């Protein structure tokens, strides 16, 4: 017995237990389990968790695994009571809670997956700094009832509002900020929504699906690929924050939205001079110029032009933004430090080199498996190269040849073969242009041999008609003359 | 003695060598008559002979010669001197042989030269001087040998070349620009990736090179100029050319087409472009007014629309396998012939375009439709409020699925992590040069690359891609090769039937001459009956 159990009330903490000690530690509490309210394990190298261990304290309303080194799936579904999990600051993958979570802390994990049983009461859940991928990789039940829902800096390509009907009536913080989203997509009436964040994505369209958030007070798309509004779009006298720097407007859009949506204009500027200190954004070119507080431009045809420059990428002959995409990737990793830092908690030093084991031991095993991948890509490489150079004829090699070196002397190879197969069927073309001309000097030589012999029939036939009447010449005279 | 002795037949030629054969052993040959000066045939060629070694003996008697046709008599040796009293020969065929190599002043008697073929032999080389001696050289051919270069000297006295044919050698230089006279030529299928050329050429025809680099004066003559099969990356040359009617670009390595090269063309009509990597086209910002016929066919053309001043203009129009989402023509286009099919349209711009033009103009059509898409006037299209928006969200959502792709003890982790980093540091480096040349190939075969697949399968879709490659040229080839040989068949059974057929005039005569015969002797029989009749 290391470890501590500290209780004040009915709120107990454990402190210095590992995973080797923790089910003593609990099981010193079956006595008690009546009076465990909270239960708060921060702060250790904790790195799995028992559901099990835990389904006596039947009271147990908070549940505090903040800063320990959990890994894969943390299972608590069965914990039916519990209302707040702090897990804030671990290496979770997939995470299922029960039907009582009101709270659900998780920011600063490897968060992929979420379930959460069915349940009556509202739900705010937080999960800054994960590996969201889609709205869908939250269960039904994780999108029923949300008030107030934090995804930023996860890492989900496009919304699709229908997936969170379910909170229509609850919903009222959805931040989506610094993800990758260049699609959304919906209609839902979302009755309570106050802000909405989709700050730092890739949209290129505020479309139609943006009247789900008609409502709000507060809105970003900033730093977004921004180019047209739609037009239809009917904002509520509710909102008072509208912020759109950092797009790339075409004029077109900026007027005809404004134009029925005279008072967002306003609020527009308003925006931008308590955020920035001018009333007007500061176009990245001076020569540029705004639509009321936006940076703007009439475009000739904004879509295309970004498709064409992708799809130049794809088919150049040989394989800037360069300067564009390293410094939005700063951006990002400078916020997800800045969060690291936001939800840090304090560690003992002689828990944090525990942890750092725990830690390390992961580190490792994972680049094992991927220099073993590694590995393998190369001998595959290796046995492909080795087929290749079996099927044609290289040139002698002097030195051992790398893997570069053979694709380029087998392709070289294969080139000459080609050239050496062209130029044989070329050979074999022109014989035949010359058998044919030669063919038609022939057949013209035929018709002169064949008009020739049909004149020398007739001419045959001439003489013998004239042989002819000189056989009835002499016929005619010996009858009357013997 | 003069023991083996050939003799001239009257028939186009004034002089048919019959049955001559002559090898590498035979030592003596005499042709006509001893008197050289009974010898004056002027049109020469030969029937059943083949002649190893073209002897001395042949222009050593026949000092007359006009036209000289050895074309197609085995010939595989030129004697020496067999041209020393050939002062007179204008026009020398001697295509279709298997002649080696060329004597250094084998024409350095022949200065009234004016023809001269040599395709389809086996030169590898031409000696320094080769037409140092024939000024009056006007027509040239060397098509079909094994050659590597015409050094620059070639051709300083030919000051009247006008035809010059070197299709289908090894060239890896000759610089026709130093041949200012040249009128006609071909260099297609060598291996040049230089070109150089010359002032006045009217029709040039470089075709199937490697051709990067076009050079030479501007020249306000050249009218066809065929380069499709080549490694052009830009067209900026074309300025040099105002007189362009046709000029071939297919099968080149263009990515984007502007009008500011063609702004200077008086007269072009055809424009083929075909096969290239086009991504964008501007012919708009200046049309070419009198183009006719313009094949973009076959790129990766996604915005063409703003062309329509162009496109109006046009009397053939060829779009087909490219993504273009929208295209625009008024009511009063020029268009007889336009192809459609293999793209990725809107419906909304299908329709509309063919409210201006309808089939039989338009000349192709689709098939089958993938998903979200359905044939309007037979060819496939998606409904869409904003096409362009739609074709770049679809293409990113195809791009994203790739672009989601003792604390002693602590201690000896640290190190152990470190030097596991290390390893696979080193392991992308080491193969890195490797990757970037797989990538270079798939581009350089337009192969499509899976952002998925191992490593290893990138590399056989290249070599799946040269094996297959092979097998279809070498099929083909086989193909030329049975026709050629079909066609020699067809001549050998006509010469045959020829023979036959005068076998039959020859029999005919004999006939005719006995009937004569037998006429004259009734004539007299009846004469005879005549007298007794007083
Ligand atoms: C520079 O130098 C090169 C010499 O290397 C010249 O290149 C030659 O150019 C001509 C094109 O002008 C090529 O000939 C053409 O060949 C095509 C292709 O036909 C092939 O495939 C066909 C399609 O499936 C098929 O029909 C063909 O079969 C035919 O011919 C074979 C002969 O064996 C025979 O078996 C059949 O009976 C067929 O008839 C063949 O496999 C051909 O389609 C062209 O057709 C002729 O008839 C059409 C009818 O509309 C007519 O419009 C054309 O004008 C033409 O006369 C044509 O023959 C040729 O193959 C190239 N030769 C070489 C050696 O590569 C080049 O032209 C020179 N440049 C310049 C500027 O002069
Ligand atoms: C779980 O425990 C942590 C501490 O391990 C609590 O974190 C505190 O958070 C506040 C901000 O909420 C900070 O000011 C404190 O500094 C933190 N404490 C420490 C020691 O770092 C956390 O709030 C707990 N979670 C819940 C839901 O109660
Ligand atoms: C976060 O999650 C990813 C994927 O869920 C982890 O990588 C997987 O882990 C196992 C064990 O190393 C492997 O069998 C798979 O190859 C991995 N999948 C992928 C896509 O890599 C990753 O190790 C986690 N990060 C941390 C630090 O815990
Ligand atoms: C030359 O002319 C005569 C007359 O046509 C040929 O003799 C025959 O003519 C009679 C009368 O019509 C026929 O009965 C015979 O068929 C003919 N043939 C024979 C065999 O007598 C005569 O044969 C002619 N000679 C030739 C071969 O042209
Ligand atoms: C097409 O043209 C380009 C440009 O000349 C060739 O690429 C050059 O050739 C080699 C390496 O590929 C070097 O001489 C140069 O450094 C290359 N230049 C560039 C810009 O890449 C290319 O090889 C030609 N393609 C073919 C098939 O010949
Ligand atoms: C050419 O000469 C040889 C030998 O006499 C002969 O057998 C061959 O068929 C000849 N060709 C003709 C058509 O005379
Ligand atoms: C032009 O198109 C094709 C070949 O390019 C030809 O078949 C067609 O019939 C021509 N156009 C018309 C109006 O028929």
């Amino acid at each position: 017995a290391i470890h501590e159990i500290k209780q004040n009330g009915n709120r107990y903490k454990i402190e210095k237990v590992t995973d080797s000690s923790l089910k003593q530690a609990l099981a010193s509490l079956r006595q008690s389990a009546w009076n465990v309210k909270e239960l708060d394990l921060s702060g250790n190298p904790l790195s799995q968790i028992s559901a099990a261990d835990l389904a006596p304290f039947t009271k147990l309303e908070l549940l505090n695994l903040s800063s320990n080194v959990l890994y894969e799936t943390l299972d608590l579904e069965s914990l039916s009571t519990l209302r707040t999990l702090d897990l804030n600051n671990n290496y979770v993958q997939e995470l299922l809670v029960g039907p009582s979570i009101e709270t659900l802390h998780a920011a600063n994990n490897n968060i992929s997956r979420v379930s959460c049983s069915r349940g009556q009461g509202k739900k705010n859940i937080y999960l800054a700094n994960n590996k969201i991928t889609m709205l869908r990789d939250l269960d039904e039940g994780c999108r029923s009832r949300v008030q107030y829902l934090d995804l930023k800096l996860n890492e989900i390509d496009t919304v699709n509002f229908a997936e969170l009907a379910a909170s229509s009536d609850t919903l009222e913080h959805l931040n989506l900020q610094y993800n990758f989203i260049y699609d959304v997509k919906g209609q839902v009436v979302f009755a309570k929504l106050k802000t909405l964040d989709l700050s730092s994505n890739k949209l290129a369209f505020m479309g139609p699906e943006f009247q789900s958030a008609a409502g709000v007070t507060w809105i970003s798309l900033r730093n977004n690929k921004l180019v047209l509004i739609e037009k239809a779009l009917r904002f509520s006298q509710n909102l008072e924050h509208f912020d759109l720097r950092g797009n790339g407007f075409h004029c077109g859009t900026l007027r005809d939205f404004f134009s029925k949506n005279q008072r967002v204009q306003t609020v527009a500027k308003q925006t931008v001079k308590k955020l920035t200190g001018q009333n007007e954004e500061e176009c990245t070119v001076p020569t540029l110029g705004h639509y009321g507080a936006y940076c703007c431009e009439d475009l000739p045809a904004p879509f295309a032009d970004r498709l064409i420059a992708l799809k130049r990428k794809e088919h150049a002959l040989l394989s800037t933004e360069r300067l564009e995409c390293e410094r939005e990737n700063q951006a990002r990793q400078r916020e997800i430090d800045a969060l690291k830092e936001q939800y840090r908690t304090v560690i003992d030093q002689v828990t944090l080199r525990k942890q750092a084991k725990i830690t390390l031991e992961q580190k490792k095993k994972a680049l094992d498996e991927q220099v073993s991948n590694g590995r393998r890509a190369h001998a595959e490489l290796d046995g492909t190269l080795q087929q290749a150079v079996g099927q044609i004829e290289l040139q002698h090699a002097t030195e051992e040849q790398s893997p570069l070196q053979l694709l380029r002397a087998i392709v070289k190879r294969y080139e000459e073969m080609y050239v050496e197969q062209q130029s044989v069927q070329n050979n074999a073309i022109r014989d035949w242009d010359m058998y044919q001309h030669k063919e038609t000097q022939l057949a013209e030589e035929n018709a002169r041999l064949k008009k020739l012999n049909g004149e020398a029939d007739l001419a045959l036939a001439s003489a013998n008609a004239t042989l002819q009447e000189l056989v009835v010449r002499e016929q005619n005279l010996a009858s009357q003359l013997g | 003695p003069r023991q083996p002795e050939y003799k001239c037949i009257d028939s186009q030629y004034d002089c048919v060598f019959y049955d001559v054969h002559i090898d590498m052993q035979t030592q003596d040959v005499y042709f006509g008559f001893e008197d050289i000066t009974l010898n004056n045939q002027k049109i020469v060629t030969f029937k059943n002979s083949t002649m190893r070694k073209l002897p001395a003996a042949l222009l050593d008697s026949f000092r007359q010669v006009e036209l000289l046709n050895l074309n197609d008599l085995q010939i595989e040796e030129i004697d020496t001197y067999a041209f020393a009293y050939a002062h007179t020969i204008q026009k020398l065929y001697m295509g279709f042989n298997a002649i080696r190599y060329l004597p250094p002043h084998v024409f350095q008697n022949v200065p009234l030269l004016t023809v001269l073929v040599l395709e389809r032999n086996d030169l590898s080389s031409l000696p320094r001087g080769i037409f140092h001696n024939t000024p009056k050289l006007t027509t040239l051919s060397m098509s079909n040998n094994n050659l590597e270069r015409i050094e620059d000297d070639t051709f300083q006295a030919t000051t009247s070349l006008q035809n010059l044919q070197l299709s289908s050698n090894r060239l890896t230089h000759v610089d026709l620009s130093l041949i200012p006279s040249l009128f006609h030529a071909n260099v297609s299928y060598n291996l040049l990736s230089t070109l150089a050329i010359p002032i006045a050429v009217e029709e040039l025809d470089a075709s199937h090179n490697s051709i990067n680099v076009v050079r030479g004066p501007v020249n306000v003559e050249l009218t066809i100029l065929k380069l499709q099969h080549n490694n052009l990356t830009d067209t900026a040359w074309l300025l040099n050319y105002p007189g362009l009617v046709e000029v071939d670009l297919s099968y080149n390595e263009l990515e984007k087409i502007m009008y500011h090269p063609f702004v200077k063309m008086q007269r072009l009509e055809r424009l083929y472009i075909s096969n290239n990597r086009l991504v964008a086209l501007n012919l708009y910002g200046q049309p070419i007014p009198t183009l006719k016929v313009l094949d973009l066919s076959h790129n990766h053309l996604l915005h063409v629309e703003r062309n329509q001043p162009q496109f109006d203009r046009l009397e053939n129009l060829y779009l087909d396998h490219n993504s273009i989402v929208t295209l625009k023509l008024s009511t009063h286009h020029t268009l007889k012939n336009l192809t459609l099919s293999h793209n990725d349209w809107d419906c909304n711009s299908l329709r509309a375009l063919f409210r201006n033009v309808a089939r039989p103009a338009v000349d192709d059509a689709d098939q089958h439709c993938k998903i979200d898409y359905q044939l309007e006037h037979g060819l496939c299209c998606k409904e869409s409020d904003k096409p362009y928006l739609d074709r770049l969200l679809q293409y990113i959502a195809l791009t994203s699925v790739v672009e989601k792709v003792l604390e002693a003890e602590v201690n000896e982790l640290r190190a152990e992590v470190q030097q596991l980093t290390n390893e696979q540091i080193q392991q992308e480096q080491l193969l890195q040069g490797l990757h970037a040349e797989i990538d270079t190939n798939l581009r350089r075969y337009r192969l499509p690359k899976d952002g998925l697949a191992r490593s290893s399968d990138n590399l056989n879709k290249v070599f799946t891609h040269l094996k297959e490659r092979q097998a279809f040229k070498l099929r083909e080839t086989q193909a030329r090769r049975t026709e050629a040989d079909a066609k020699q068949k067809e001549t050998e059974d006509l010469e045959q039937e020829n023979i036959a057929l005068e076998k039959q005039l020859d029999n005919k005569r004999a006939k005719q001459a006995e009937l004569r015969q037998e006429t004259s002797l009734k004539r007299q029989k009846v004469k005879q009956l005549e007298a007794k009749k007083n």
